[PDB]
């Protein structure tokens, strides 16, 4: 069990662990988070009480070194660091824990919705889609762009996800046009999971990360990934077993732990209902249809 | 975008344009079978490939054959159109090639997009005007020239006959859209109309009678009666 320790808490915000929050009150004695699974990512993420613009926050795998917040009232956010003195952070975090100053990561025994949101979701793939090498930890705010939002405008803050675009030269071979567009097999199986992915797990990887960030920080262009990926697989004819066995896992756990009053704008109408009713996968993501069917039966 | 009346003088500038028709390439007969089902036989159609300002008018043959042992006509039809206009493209020089493309309905956008990426600087356009380029086939000569094909083939005819030596291409394609109208609307009046007279005639290497200007006003008239006559005859008005 790991722990992410805070110098401070000088300005009221609400923090994020994963997907569990908590409200911290100005100048609070709050000093961090404590019994911090590891095994997995994580994410720890901030909204100003004075100004709810703006969220961000930072990935991080306490794997990879010793990590913790420190106010930054030039820059007015909550910065994540990398401490290298390994014996100063024991120190500083065995006093903070004494004192009873942090809260603790609050994960029921039973409960595996984590694991199952982040399964395939690594930090080195996170590290090259959010480019800041000096860093282990990984930056992401409300209001990064990716880069094919930018292609249609900072390129070091942007979101390096992998271009899918169904009306490209990349998607559609010469000579195929009309089987490739109605059918993207070609494109799912050859062009991205041989050729750029590798496997189906670094697919899924990326998938599960657009969707957090999507959810967690309200990132308009990670919502247009997660979607992309989603209708790239479905509108495939050809698609191995496993990968729709395990998507349909993925997409269930995403839908279960999606807040409510967020559906509205996280849900795109047109590729949930072709993926389900229309798609050629419409009869293989049972749990993620009933699960739709009966939390979100509006959107469809 | 799309383009409507208020765009309407785009069409002939001098950037270079076509419209595509595709409501001609699938066409059946629908019949009952010995069992008493029912089925469809195709019949030879055609790609309307139009260039307003000059009235030069590709027409691509689409013979039956290209249809054997295929699944989801309908379909298919829309993506041969756009492989086909895309082959004619390709098949122009350069500074022929057109800047815009206008597909006269919206289900070609994708086929027609996708077979073009090669061209990213051609527009692809759909067009809010609902213009008459199905009655093609009541062009007497044109309708003859698809029926007879034994095999694909695609032939370049000019649909203006010699109207701009007389009349800008404004005009001309008022006229034009207004006789394909009217053959929409009634062909056996529209073509009454068009040949009632028998010292008219329509020359060997033109498809529309050799009106004088004062003729074809006349002619331009009864066509508009018509098509109010059966806007009347059908809403009962
Ligand atoms: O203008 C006409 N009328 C039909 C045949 N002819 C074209 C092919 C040379």
């Amino acid at each position: 069990m790991n722990t992410v320790p805070f110098t401070s808490a000088p300005i009221e915000v609400t923090i994020g662990i994963d997907q569990y929050s908590f409200n911290v009150k100005e100048n609070q004695p709050f000093h961090g988070i404590k019994d911090i699974p590891i095994g997995h990512v994580h994410v720890i993420h901030f909204q100003h009480a004075d100004n709810s613009s703006m969220r961000y926050g930072y990935w991080f795998d306490c794997r990879m070194g010793n990590f913790y917040i420190q106010y930054d009232p030039k820059d007015g956010l909550y910065k994540m660091m990398e401490e290298r003195d390994g014996a100063k952070f024991e120190n500083i975090v065995h006093n903070f824990k004494e004192r009873q100053m942090m809260v603790s990561y609050p994960k029921i025994d039973e409960d595996d919705t984590w694991y199952n949101l982040t399964e395939f979701v690594q930090m080195d793939k996170i590290r090259k889609i959010v480019r800041k090498d000096e860093n282990q930890f990984s930056y992401v705010d409300s209001s990064m762009t990716t880069v094919q939002e930018n292609e249609l405008s900072d390129p070091a803050h942007s979101l390096n996800y992998t271009v899918i675009n169904f009306k490209s030269r990349e998607a559609i071979r010469p000579g195929h046009e009309m089987e490739d567009f109605l059918d993207k097999s070609y494109y799912l199986n050859t062009v991205m999971l041989q050729g750029i992915f590798k496997n189906s797990s670094n697919y899924f990887g990326e998938l599960q990360f657009a969707f957090l960030n999507a959810m967690f920080f309200g990132n308009y262009g990670s919502s247009l990934q997660w979607h992309a990926m989603i209708e790239l697989i479905c509108s495939s004819a050809t698609v191995p077993k496993h990968m729709l066995d395990k998507l349909d896992e993925i997409l269930y756990y995403q839908i279960k732990t999606l807040p409510e009053q967020y559906s509205d704008i996280l849900l795109n109408e047109r590729v949930w209902n072709i993926c389900l009713y229309s798609s050629f996968q419409k009869n293989s993501l049972h749990n993620t249809e009933k699960i739709m069917e009966n939390k979100y039966p509006e959107l469809l | 975008g799309a383009m409507n009346s208020s765009n309407y003088a785009e069409l002939f500038n001098n950037d270079i344009k076509l419209f595509v028709d595709d409501t001609n390439v699938y066409r059946v007969t629908v019949h009952k079978t010995f069992e008493g089902n029912v089925a469809t036989k195709a019949i030879n159609g055609c790609i309307f490939t139009l260039n307003p300002k000059t009235g030069h008018l590709f027409l691509k043959i689409i013979h039956t054959s290209v249809w054997a042992g295929q699944k989801r006509l309908s379909q298919l039809a829309k993506w041969k159109t756009a492989e086909e206009v895309s082959a004619l493209v390709r098949s122009l020089p350069k500074e022929e090639q057109p800047k815009q493309i206008i597909v006269t309905r919206k289900a070609m956008l994708d086929p027609l997009e996708v077979h073009m990426l090669d061209f990213p600087n051609i527009a692809i356009r759909p067009t809010e005007l609902r213009l008459p380029f199905s009655a093609a086939m009541s062009i007497d000569k044109l309708s003859d020239v698809v029926m007879k094909a034994t095999e694909p083939q695609m032939v370049l005819f000019n649909i203006y006959d010699d109207w701009l030596d007389r009349i800008s291409s404004y005009t001309a394609f008022s006229r034009l859209t207004l006789l394909l109208r009217a053959l929409k609307t009634n062909e056996e009046s529209a073509k009454m109309i068009l040949l009632s007279d028998p010292t008219i005639t329509i020359k060997s290497y033109h498809l529309w009678p050799s009106f004088t200007d004062e003729q074809w006003i006349t002619i331009e008239s009864q066509m508009r009666d018509l098509i109010l006559t059966e806007y009347g005859r059908k809403y009962n008005v």
